[PDB]
Formats: C-alpha cells, sequence, structure tokens
C-alpha cells in the first residue's frame, strides 16, 4: 500500500540547488526549507515503533484543534472585521473541520448556525457575507452557507433545508444575473469574474436541482481556456472579439486549478450535446503532482511554481488529484494501481509541520512561523482526509444510482429567464436530473485504500472530492432536494 | 475622542439601521465603535439608495477599516458614476490605498472598473504604475492578472502600439534577468510571445524563442519555471523533442550547457522527463519505461507513484 509513497524520514533532505545563481525566490525558498526541515528533525517519525526519546510527538491533537475552533466560534475580537464580508466562511471552516474531527454539535448550537445563515439569505436570491440588510448576495458565501446548511441543518421546520427549497427560483435568478455571455460569472453585482465564482455556483446549482441549459452555456469554454501551458488553471480567460479566441489571464494556481477541475467535473455529468469542451487532463495531473514539495520542505503542496509550500494547498492541490486522476482514466478508456501523489508525505507535512506547537492555542497553519487560523485548519484537514482515504469515482456506483433514481419525485422545475432557456422537454430534464444526481453520489471510499500515517488515532472522516463535505452530509442533503430520500 | 454620527448635525436626518443578525448568531465580531456606527448609517444610506457626497465619504471610511467589504465597494462605484466624480482622482486614491497597505480582490476590481470607464486613448501611464507596483511584490497574483487584463482589453480597442508591445517585452526580460525563478514573469512572457492574438510566431521567431528558453535553462538548470515553459512551448507548436535533445542530454547524466555551473547535482528530474518523453516520440516504449522507473525509484522519489504510472503507461 505504501510501496510508492515513501516517508519524508526515509528520504534524503537537501536544499533546492542554486546553480550558482542566487535570486529573491531562492532566498525565500532556502529560508522556508530551514524552517520545515528543522521541525522535522525535532519531531519523532510518525511511522516509527520506537518513538524516540526527547522528540516531539506528531499525533493529531484533535482536542487542541477542537478548542481552537470553539474559542472563536461564539465571539471574535474587533480585528476580525477584515473577515466581516466572509462570516459564512468562518461558519463553514468551523463546522466542516468539526465534522472531519468527528466532533458533534448539539441541536441547540446547530439551530444557531442555521438561524445565522438564514439571515444572510436575500429574498432576491443568494447569500451574502452578512445579514441581508447589510450585505448583497455573492457566489462565494452562497457556496459556504449552502455547504454549512448541509453540515448543520436538517429537514424539519427549523432545519433550514426547507428555506433553501423555497429559495430555489430566487437563487437561480441570482445565478442568471451573474452570468456573462462568454461563460464567466461575476461573483456579485459589479464584482470580479473568475473560476471561484463558477465553482461555487456549479456546486450549489448541482445540489439544489437548478441546472438549465441557459445557465451553462459557454461555462465549459470559459473554464477550459483557463488552462495554462503549465497544465494547471488560471483565475480567468479573456474572450477576444462568438469570440475569436480565449486566453488565460495569469499563472496556474492551486486554488484556481481546484476550482477549474471541480467545475469541469460537475459539467461532465450534464448531458448536453458536445458538452463540456474538453480540458487537458494529463497536463492537469502533471501540474498537480509537480506541486508536491521535496522532502526538505516536508512533502506539502505549493500553490504555484517557484513559490512556497503551504498547508492549505493540501486541499486545493491534493483534493484536485482524484478529480484529475478520474478524468485521465476516462480519456484513456475513450481511446481504448499505485497512488498518484505521495499520500504518506502529505500526512507527515500535516502532522509534523502544519499543527500548532502542542500545549498552546491549537489549530492548523500555513507553515511553521505562521499563526494558525480557521481557513488553514479547514483546508489542512480537508487535504489530510484526501491523503488518508483513497477516493474514487465509481462507474458501477453511478450505475446503481441510475437504477434507483425516481424521476417522478422532485421539486418544481425552475422557470428559465429566456423562454427557450430551459430543457427541450421533460424527458431530457429528467435524464439530466438523473445524471447530475447519480454522478454527484458517485464518489466512494476504496476498500483497502486507507493509509493512516501514525496509527488509527490520527484518522479523520472522509471528505468528498469536488464538494468538500462528508459523504454522510452530501447524501441526505442532495436526496432532499431531488426528493430521493 | 470619536464623535458618534447621531450627534453630528450633517447626519441628523438619517435614522440608522441595526445589523439584522437574528437571535444569538454564531461567529459574531465585536465591531469597534467606529465600524458599527459607520455600518449602521451605511445600512440606512443604502436602503434609501442615497447618492450623495456624504454617502461617498462614508464608503471611504468603511473600506479603510475593511478593504474586503464588497457591498460597500459596489456602492462606492455607483456613487462615483451617479455624482459624475473625477475617476482620475479616484485612481490616485487607489494608488494611496496600495501605499497604505490596503488591498483585496475588491480594490483590484475597482481599479479595473475605473480604467474600463476612463478608457484612456493611451494606457501607458497605468502600465507604468503597474510595473512600479510590482517592485516590492514581484509575484502578486492580482497585479499580474490585472496587467493581463489591461493589455488584453486595450488591445481589442486597437490602443496598444508595436512600440508599446516592444517595451513590454523589454520590461519582462528585465524581470526575468532580476529573478529567473519568477514564474509570474515567465507567464507574462508566454502571453507576450505565444498566446496574445498579435504575437509574432514565424519560423525564425520560434527559433529565437527556443534560444532564449535553452539559455535560461543553461543559466539555472534546476529552474522548474524554465522547464515547464520549454515543454509548454514545444507542445503548443507541435515541435519534436529529439532535435533539441543534445542541449538537454548533459542534465540526464542551439545553445549548449556551460563545465556546468557549481551546485548543479545531476540528474535534473525534469531533464529525465524530457529524455523519457523523447523516447516515446521515437516509439521506444521500453527505453522510456526505464527512465520513468529510475525517476520513481532513485531520482524523483517524492513522485514515486506518478512516475510508476507513467512507466506502466509505456508497458
Ligand atoms: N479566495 C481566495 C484566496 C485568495 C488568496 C489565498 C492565498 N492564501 C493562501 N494561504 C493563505 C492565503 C491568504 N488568504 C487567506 C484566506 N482567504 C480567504 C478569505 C475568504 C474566503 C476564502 Cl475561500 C479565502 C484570503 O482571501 C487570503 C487563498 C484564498
Ligand atoms: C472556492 C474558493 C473561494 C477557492 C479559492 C481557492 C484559492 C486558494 C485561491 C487563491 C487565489 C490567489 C490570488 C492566490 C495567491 O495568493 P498568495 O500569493 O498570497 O499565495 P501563494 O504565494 O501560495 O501563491
Ligand atoms: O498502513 C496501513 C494501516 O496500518 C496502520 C495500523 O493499522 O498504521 C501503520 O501504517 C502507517 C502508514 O504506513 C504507519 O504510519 C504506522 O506507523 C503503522 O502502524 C493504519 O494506521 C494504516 O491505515
Ligand atoms: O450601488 C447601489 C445601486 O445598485 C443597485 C443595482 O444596480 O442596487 C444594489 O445595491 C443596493 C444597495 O446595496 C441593494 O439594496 C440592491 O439589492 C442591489 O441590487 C441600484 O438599485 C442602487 O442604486
Ligand atoms: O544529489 C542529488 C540526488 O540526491 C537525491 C536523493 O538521493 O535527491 C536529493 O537532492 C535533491 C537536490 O539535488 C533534492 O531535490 C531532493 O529532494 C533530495 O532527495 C536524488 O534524487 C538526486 O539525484
Ligand atoms: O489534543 S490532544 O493533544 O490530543 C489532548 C490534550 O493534549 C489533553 N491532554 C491532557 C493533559 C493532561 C492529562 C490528560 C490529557
Ligand atoms: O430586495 S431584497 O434584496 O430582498 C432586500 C434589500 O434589497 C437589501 N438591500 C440591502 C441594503 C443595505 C446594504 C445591503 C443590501
Ligand atoms: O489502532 S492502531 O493504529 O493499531 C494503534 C493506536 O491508534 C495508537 N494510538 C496511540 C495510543 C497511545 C497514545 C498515542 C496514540
Ligand atoms: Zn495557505
Amino acid at each position: 500500500a505504501t510501496e510508492f509513497t515513501p516517508s519524508v524520514y526515509s528520504l534524503v533532505s537537501k536544499p533546492l540547488p542554486s546553480n550558482s545563481r542566487p535570486s529573491a525566490t531562492l532566498d525565500e525558498q532556502a529560508e522556508t526549507e530551514d524552517l520545515i526541515s528543522q521541525l522535522f528533525d525535532l519531531t519523532a517519525d510518525p511511522n516509527a515503533l520506537v518513538s524516540e526519546h526527547g522528540k516531539r510527538y506528531s499525533g493529531l491533537r484533535k482536542q487542541e484543534h477542537t478548542q481552537f475552533l470553539a474559542s472563536s466560534f461564539f465571539q471574535l475580537p474587533g480585528k476580525f472585521v477584515s473577515l466581516d464580508a466572509s462570516r459564512p466562511w468562518l461558519v463553514f471552516w468551523t463546522v466542516h473541520s468539526l465534522d472531519l474531527l468527528g466532533v458533534a454539535l448539539d441541536q441547540g448550537t446547530k439551530d444557531r448556525v442555521v438561524s445565522t445563515l438564514l439571515h444572510f439569505l436575500s429574498p432576491k436570491g443568494g447569500f451574502g457575507g452578512g445579514p441581508a440588510n447589510s450585505q448583497i448576495p455573492h457566489l462565494l458565501p452562497t457556496y459556504a452557507s449552502v455547504c454549512s446548511l448541509a453540515i448543520a441543518g436538517n429537514d424539519s421546520s427549523t432545519g433550514g433545508w426547507k428555506d433553501l427549497a423555497a429559495a430555489r427560483q430566487s437563487i437561480y435568478e441570482f445565478f442568471m444575473r451573474c452570468k456573462r455571455p462568454d461563460g464567466g460569472f461575476v461573483v456579485c453585482e459589479g464584482g470580479e469574474v473568475d473560476v471561484r465564482g463558477t465553482y461555487c455556483l456549479l456546486v450549489v446549482a448541482t445540489l439544489l436541482d437548478i441546472i438549465t441549459p441557459e445557465l451553462l452555456h459557454n461555462v465549459d469554454k470559459f473554464v477550459s481556456a483557463c488552462q495554462t501551458y503549465e497544465g494547471g488553471f488560471a483565475c480567468a480567460s479573456f474572450p477576444f472579439p462568438e469570440p475569436s479566441c480565449r486566453v488565460s489571464m495569469a499563472e496556474a494556481h492551486g486554488g484556481y486549478t481546484s476550482c477549474s477541475l471541480n467545475s469541469h467535473f460537475l459539467l461532465t455529468s450534464v448531458p448536453l450535446p458536445s458538452f463540456p469542451l474538453s480540458i487537458d487532463a494529463n497536463a492537469a495531473l502533471r501540474w498537480t503532482v509537480l506541486q508536491q514539495g521535496e522532502p526538505i520542505e516536508g512533502g506539502g503542496f505549493r500553490g504555484r511554481t517557484n513559490k512556497l509550500v503551504d498547508g492549505c494547498y493540501s486541499w486545493w492541490v491534493g483534493g484536485g488529484a482524484p478529480v484529475a486522476e478520474e478524468l485521465v482514466r476516462r480519456e484513456k478508456s475513450r481511446k481504448v494501481i499505485p497512488p498518484i501523489f505521495n499520500r504518506v508525505a502529505l500526512q507527515e507535512f500535516t502532522l509534523v509541520a502544519a499543527q500548532q506547537d502542542p500545549g498552546s492555542t491549537g489549530g492548523l497553519r500555513d507553515k511553521p512561523g505562521k499563526r494558525p487560523d480557521q481557513y488553514h485548519t479547514c483546508n489542512n484537514l480537508s487535504g489530510l482526509s484526501i491523503a488518508q482515504h483513497k477516493m474514487s469515482h465509481s462507474p458501477s456506483t453511478v450505475s446503481s444510482n441510475r437504477l434507483k433514481f425516481d424521476a417522478s419525485k422532485g421539486l418544481p422545475a425552475v422557470k428559465p429567464v429566456a423562454p427557450g432557456g430551459g430543457w427541450k422537454n421533460e424527458d431530457e430534464r429528467q435524464n439530466a436530473r438523473r445524471e447530475i444526481w447519480a454522478n454527484a453520489l458517485g464518489w466512494i471510499e476504496e476498500e483497502g485504500g486507507e493509509i493512516i500515517v501514525g496509527g488509527k488515532d490520527n484518522r479523520i472522516n472522509t471528505t468528498t472530492p469536488v464538494f468538500n463535505i462528508l459523504g454522510l452530509r452530501l447524501k441526505p442533503f442532495i436526496n432532499y432536494f431531488y426528493c430521493q430520500e | 475622542t470619536y464623535i458618534p454620527m447621531s450627534q453630528r448635525r450633517s447626519w441628523a436626518d438619517v435614522k440608522p439601521i441595526m445589523q439584522d443578525d437574528g437571535p444569538n448568531p454564531v461567529v459574531p465580531i465585536m465591531y469597534s465603535e467606529e465600524y458599527k456606527d459607520a455600518m449602521d448609517y451605511f445600512r440606512a444610506i443604502a436602503a434609501k439608495e442615497e447618492k450623495s457626497e456624504r454617502a461617498l465619504e462614508l464608503t471611504e471610511i468603511i473600506v479603510r477599516m475593511n478593504p474586503a467589504h464588497y457591498t460597500v465597494w459596489q456602492y462606492r462605484f455607483s456613487l462615483l458614476t451617479s455624482l459624475n466624480k473625477s475617476l482620475e482622482d479616484e485612481l490616485r486614491l487607489m494608488n494611496e490605498f496600495a501605499v497604505q497597505n490596503l488591498k483585496s480582490y475588491q480594490v483590484w476590481h475597482h481599479r479595473l472598473l475605473l480604467l474600463d470607464r476612463i478608457s484612456p486613448q493611451d494606457p501607458v501611464s497605468e502600465i507604468e504604475y503597474i510595473h512600479g507596483s510590482l517592485l516590492p511584490d514581484p509575484k502578486n497574483y492580482h497585479t499580474w492578472a490585472y496587467l493581463h487584463w489591461l493589455y488584453s482589453h486595450f488591445s481589442t480597442l486597437g490602443r496598444i502600439s508595436e512600440a508599446q508591445w516592444g517595451s513590454e517585452l523589454d520590461w519582462c526580460n528585465e524581470m526575468l534577468r532580476v529573478d529567473g525563478r519568477n514564474n509570474s514573469a515567465w507567464g507574462w512572457r508566454w502571453y507576450l510571445r505565444v498566446s496574445r492574438p498579435g504575437a509574432e510566431t514565424s519560423s525564425r521567431s520560434l527559433q529565437d524563442e527556443l534560444i532564449y528558453i535553452l539559455k535560461s535553462i543553461h543559466l539555472i538548470p534546476h529552474n522548474v519555471s524554465a522547464w515547464n515553459y520549454l515543454r509548454g512551448f514545444l507542445k503548443h507548436f507541435s515541435l519534436p523533442l529529439v532535435p533539441i535533445l543534445p542541449a538537454i542530454l548533459p542534465y540526464t547524466a542551439f545553445p549548449m550547457p556551460s563545465p556546468l555551473p557549481e551546485d548543479t547535482p545531476l540528474p535534473v528530474p525534469l531533464a529525465l522527463e524530457y529524455l523519457a518523453d523523447s523516447f516515446i516520440e521515437q516509439n521506444r516504449v521500453d527505453d522510456a519505461a526505464k527512465v520513468f522507473e529510475k525517476l520513481s525509484s532513485e531520482y524523483d522519489q517524492m513522485r514515486a507513484g506518478y512516475w510508476e504510472f507513467r512507466r506502466r503507461e509505456c508497458a
């Protein structure tokens, strides 16, 4: 199981060679290499039986991380005003982390989470970063709020899922107001256009059964043109004057590569003709694996070429690996097994380098020398989950889903903005509903694929690729909106 | 001491609106007196859709405390257009924001909206500002994406001259001279030399580009940025790997490698990837598999699984 995933401790740690040309990049790199390698040297090998005397223990300090999240969940100091427009993310980062850590919230606390988020919902459609009387709707808190409601909500009158069902038409209309002709979306009224918006929108549209042909037109082309010569994806593509050509507007980045791969994957389950426009899956896989750092930098992922390793990219880059892998698999099958990244090294980075030093605040972090935060806690843990559990998209599971789908059950179809913007007929809509739902529930935990570095006490729960919520949350949530319970 | 807006005669006609959090909200922020007061009055201003100078002043107060407040930024731009405010003056304020370390997606997008609306006949001074702003922060992602937009948007309007493109390449070359490992600058070179609609891509132009790439490799053999650019370049123009192999072969043990520079341990993992891919080009699948196996077991063990996958793909 670990034949092709060598431990950092079993490898030689050497600095990135200078080639006798110093530069600012290398100065930062060497400094970071020093920070990480020195902590690895002070820490006992998580794999060892004789956990050596005097060395720091690398076990996942779940209770410290629980306390970290608890201490900021009910009150934040005045300085956190910098995240006032991101409060649904503070909710999501907390509730998803607790889910991963296996810590349950009581119903009273869950009800507070639901109430808080529902006040962020505008009657015109979508969630904002704060109350509806304070902030306008935005694609990103819409994803964060919807996922948080999947985690903390339920099907009762006070559970919030009822409110989402009623808001389906307005949310759809908000999504359509965000739509640009080239396939891009503004994140909010007068806001920026990038693949974060596309990803957040496609997740929500998939979950709430509000996908139409008019919503998706050119969306595949926008995303596909974000792929750079490096293999990853940039923030956006520019349509040159329907457009003559589309050009990527910046570097391949882990964040935008995650959003792009996930967006593309969601689009593949929508049965529209010659849709979605293909991406280069092999180039995307290559870029992904190349961002895993050397032994000296602890085998964590960096966000872009010649930049620094960072715990949060365990989710953004690591969590894209099973998506890229599946797309590569499909392409080879269209023309006509060892792990694809170092699952062991990534867990070692998380346990050894990304945890706050013991007996302190707890929480997980970017790298040694950086204060832990909610964002890094969530993304380190989400990435750790991907490394611990071999997630695969199973065609046989998708087939079983198709066989049990009940098309006669469902919520009212959304009314399209344009008269011809909907599905051609009910047969085609129901076929689409089936495909979208069946594929959304296609991710499985491979039997015998589990690798828990440092022993079973380090085990966290299995997150779902693409969505980044637990399968146990995803299933009843999507079943509710498709009426498949 | 702070004077509450309820005590100010300029705001006497305005009834503030409290934040509608609902009962016992999670993740509440203990807002400062100043921020709460400003938001209470913004809520009232925005609800009544007042477009005034006091509303404009208020939005600046809020974004200084929270540069990421997208709602307030949206309202600010509406105010600038409604009041017919000097957008050039607003640009100068945005320059000050960068100096005062106030930054976000929102500030950069606001800048985009301003340049779109101003729509100068020659955007050279804005291009110059952007170059200067990259000095303390040579890899700032937002700045690089904005530069791509600026040149893309204004080129569609026919407003970028050949001289302007020339000086941009000159500037990009200098950035890569200062730091050859700046992947953002490599990405900008790709735009200038390959992807942009007006890029010169004749036979001799591709020859010159190959020379530049290889010389960059020979200068910094372990530079991943340079290797990714080479592989991207050959792939995009469907150019065989074999004829360039003599220039790469020394790193597996047209411009050729230098005695090699000091601190250059061999082999270079991406040179081996090149060698293996060149074998596949020659339909020599067994020789390719042998290189992937060596990468997996000896020369790039972090990616042991990936290189094994590539090895199995040959067999
Ligand atoms: N978006 C974004 C983004 C931009 C830059 C980074 C780069 N990055 C990597 N480690 C830390 C960072 C800095 N991030 C922290 C999280 N965050 C944020 C705030 C609200 C929501 C979300 Cl998801 C993220 C930011 O905007 C800025 C990461 C993420
Ligand atoms: C769903 C959603 C909202 C996804 C967002 C994904 C994400 C992590 C995006 C990062 C975007 C960005 C501008 C990074 C550069 O920041 P930097 O220069 O501070 O970091 P760096 O040095 O690692 O590149
Ligand atoms: O590796 C499979 C399985 O074995 C367990 C113990 O049941 O842990 C062993 O393997 C880990 C990874 O190779 C080592 O870090 C650990 O020291 C060893 O006991 C499980 O945790 C793991 O899933
Ligand atoms: O910026 C104010 C300006 O924008 C509009 C729409 O273009 O309204 C938006 O902003 C209001 C204040 O935040 C919100 O109440 C509204 O929901 C949002 O669409 C104009 O109506 C307004 O003049
Ligand atoms: O000296 C190069 C030689 O050492 C190995 C491991 O035996 O790689 C180490 O040194 C590299 C720097 O030259 C690091 O990038 C790498 O992380 C480290 O393991 C061999 O792979 C390499 O051929
Ligand atoms: O979060 S963890 O590190 O796993 C758990 C905390 O360290 C609690 N450690 C206690 C110290 C006093 C004796 C009982 C145990
Ligand atoms: O019509 S609805 O969207 O349901 C309700 C109002 O539009 C909300 N407008 C807010 C005013 C204060 C700033 C944030 C927006
Ligand atoms: O389940 S197994 O992987 O075989 C072994 C246990 O998980 C080991 N966990 C340790 C127990 C003693 C305190 C520190 C953690
Ligand atoms: Zn980070």
